[PDB]
This record gives C-alpha cells, sequence and structure tokens, in this order.
C-alpha cells in the first residue's frame, strides 16, 4: 500500500487513480467497495 | 397608535410562526442546480 499520495491503483481488478487514506466508514463483511449517489467509487477494501 | 402597534407586533408574531412550519421558490432553484449536475455526471456512464 501507499497511503496519502496520488497513485494509480488496482485493488483486486478495480482500477483508478486517486489518493488513498484510512476511512471512518465500515462496510458489511461481504462488500468490497463503496459508491456515492452519482455512482462514482468513493471507498474500497484492501484485500490483504 | 397603541392599537396600530399591537396589530403590527401581533402580525410579525404570525410571520415567525408561519416560517416555523413556503420557501419552494428558493428550494426548487437549489434542486434544479443539483439535478442538472447529477444528470451531467450520470451521463458519463
Ligand atoms: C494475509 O497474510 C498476512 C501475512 O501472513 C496476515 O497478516 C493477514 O492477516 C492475512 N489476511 C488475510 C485476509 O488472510
Amino acid at each position: 500500500l501507499v497511503k496519502n499520495k496520488c497513485v494509480n491503483f488496482n485493488f483486486n481488478g478495480l482500477t483508478g487513480t486517486g489518493v488513498l487514506t484510512e476511512s471512518n466508514k465500515k462496510f458489511l463483511p461481504f462488500q468490497q467497495f463503496g459508491r456515492d449517489i452519482a455512482d462514482t467509487t468513493d471507498a474500497v477494501r484492501d484485500p490483504q | 397608535q397603541k392599537l396600530i402597534a399591537n396589530q403590527f407586533n401581533s402580525a410579525i408574531g404570525k410571520i415567525q410562526d408561519s416560517l416555523s412550519s413556503a420557501l419552494g421558490k428558493l428550494q426548487d432553484v437549489v434542486n434544479q442546480n443539483a439535478q442538472a449536475l447529477n444528470t451531467l455526471v450520470k451521463q458519463l456512464s
């Protein structure tokens, strides 16, 4: 992982560019990523 | 003068009450701005 930098990423086949930081929100145990009301990806779970 | 001032003070009280319930003209401008931007971003998919 590389937190707090603009990086290009691939989490388990989900890809993008952005800055990664530790979230206050928490998913259900089967959920893998979050989307907002516009359907952009706003959060992700680290597979490791 | 006493009666006129009492009617005025009473009428302001009813405005304050009514506004604690009418802003549709302002709210729908806010709604239309947001709805247009959400449409513009959804349309990228
Ligand atoms: C993945 O492996 C590491 C190193 O052994 C371990 O600390 C971690 O708990 C493991 N995580 C999962 C989800 O298996």
